[PDB]
C-alpha cells in the first residue's frame, strides 16, 4: 500500500472503551465533608456526552474509598483488547494528589497505577484518560482584568491548577465539567483532544467567576490543568 | 458557587 | 466502534494503483510536429516521483494514436479491485481537447471515457487522475507586473489554461511537470491533493517566464488549470 | 523555452 503515518492513536477497535464515572455526592457524617450539590448535573452530562462518543458508560454513586480502589482494580483486570481507550471521571472532594471516597481519601496515584503499561497489558499503548473534578488545595485565583514507559499514554484532565480550589455550581454543575461536555459535544468530531481541552481551558477561564456573600470567596477565577503523557494525537472519530 |  | 467520517478517498487498498506515463517525444515526419526536447527529463522525474508514492509506474514512449487508444482500452479492462486509484500522465503536443499520438491526434475524451464509472467497474468510486502536459491552443499569457455520475471521481490536472500554449524547457523539462514533481516530493505526505496542485499553480505562475529571441514568444507566463470532478479529499498517505 |  501507499505511504503510511502513525501520529494518532488507533481509535477504530470494535469498542471505544469504558467510561467509568465516579460521582461522590454524599459523604459520611464523620468525615465532615459537605454534600456536593450540582454533581448529579455533572454526572448526567458526562454520561450523555460520552454515550454519544460511543463509550460504554458506567456510573457509580457514593463509593467508599475501599469501593473506589476495588472498582478500579477490577476494571483494570478486565480484558480491554477490543477497546480503543479507557476513560475514568472522578467527581468528588479532593486535595493535591487525592480524591475522596465517601469515608476518606484515596491517592490518585493508587487509582491510576492499576492501569500502568506493565500492569494492564490490554491497555498498553492505548490512551488512558483521567478526568478530575476535585479541589487540589485551597488557593483562590483572584484573576486580573523495545519497551515503553509504564507512565506513558496517560492524560490527566484536571479541573484546576495545582494547589487551587475547584468551583462547582449547585444549580449548573461544575465549571470544568460543564465546559468539558460542551466542548466535546461541539468539537469531538472535528478537533484533536488537546485542542478540545484547550478550548475548555479558555471557556472556564473567561466565562466563569464566583459570586459569594463572603469576600474571601467572591470574584474568583479558575484555570483547568491539562497534564499529558500521551505519545500520539487523540481523535474520538476515525476514518471509514 | 461552592468549592470541592 | 466510535464515530466515523468518510470525507477522504480510501487509499489503503493493497496497491496505490497504476501510473501510466505516455511520453511522446518524436513524431512522424508527415505530421509536421517538432520533437519535444526536455520531455525525457519530465518522464524520468514523474517515474521517480510516483515510484516514491508507491504507484506501479509504466512508462511508454512514442506511441501512435492507435497505440494510445489500445493501451488505455487494455488498461481500463484490467482488474483494479486491489488498487486505490488510477493515474495517467500525458506528455505530448496538443490542442484544446486533444493530445497527439506520434502520427496524429487523439481525443482526450476518448481516452478518459474508458475509465467512466460505468465502463471500468473496478475503479468506480476511486480517484482517476489525468495529468496533461500539452498545449490547449495558441494563446500566450503576457502576464501583469443509488447511483453515482459516470463522470464523477475524475481529476484533470492541465498544465495550462484553456486556449493557451503550454511551455516546455528543452534543458529543464516542462514548467508544469517540473513544478508538479517538486510539490509532490515536498508535500505528498502532508497536504491534500488539491492543495498540492494549488502550490503547483503558484510555482508555475510565479517562478517561470519565457525567454525568446522572438518578440511574439518572449516574456510570457503560464497558469495551470485544475479541473476536479472528485467527490472526496485525496491524500496519498493513509493512517496506520 | 519551447511550446507544446
Amino acid at each position: 500500500s501507499g505511504i503510511s503515518l502513525d501520529n494518532s492513536y488507533k481509535m477504530d477497535y470494535p469498542e471505544m472503551g469504558l467510561c467509568i464515572i465516579i460521582n461522590n455526592k454524599n459523604f459520611h457524617k464523620s468525615t465532615g465533608m459537605t454534600s456536593r450539590s450540582g454533581t448529579d448535573v455533572d454526572a448526567a452530562n458526562l454520561r450523555e456526552t460520552f454515550r454519544n462518543l460511543k463509550y460504554e458508560v458506567r456510573n457509580k454513586n457514593d463509593l467508599t474509598r475501599e469501593e473506589i480502589v476495588e472498582l478500579m482494580r477490577d476494571v483494570s483486570k478486565e480484558d480491554h483488547s477490543k477497546r480503543s481507550s479507557f476513560v475514568c471521571v472522578l467527581l468528588s472532594h479532593g486535595e493535591e494528589g487525592i480524591i475522596f471516597g465517601t469515608n476518606g481519601p484515596v491517592d490518585l496515584a493508587k487509582i491510576t497505577n492499576f492501569f500502568r503499561g506493565d500492569r494492564c497489558r490490554s491497555l498498553t499503548g492505548k490512551p488512558k484518560l483521567f478526568i478530575i473534578q476535585a479541589c487540589r488545595g485551597t488557593e483562590l485565583d483572584c484573576g486580573i482584568e523495545h519497551k515503553i514507559p509504564v507512565e506513558a499514554d496517560f492524560l490527566y484532565a484536571y479541573s484546576t491548577a495545582p494547589g487551587y480550589y475547584s468551583w462547582r455550581n449547585s444549580k449548573d454543575g461544575s465549571w470544568f465539567i460543564q465546559s468539558l461536555c460542551a466542548m466535546l459535544k461541539q468539537y469531538a468530531d472535528k478537533l484533536e483532544f488537546m485542542h478540545i481541552l484547550t478550548r475548555v481551558n479558555r471557556k472556564v477561564a473567561t466565562e466563569f467567576e464566583s459570586f459569594s456573600f463572603d469576600a474571601t470567596f467572591h470574584a474568583k477565577k479558575q484555570i483547568p490543568c491539562i497534564v499529558s503523557m500521551l505519545t500520539k494525537e487523540l481523535y474520538f472519530y476515525h476514518h471509514h | 458557587d461552592e468549592v470541592d
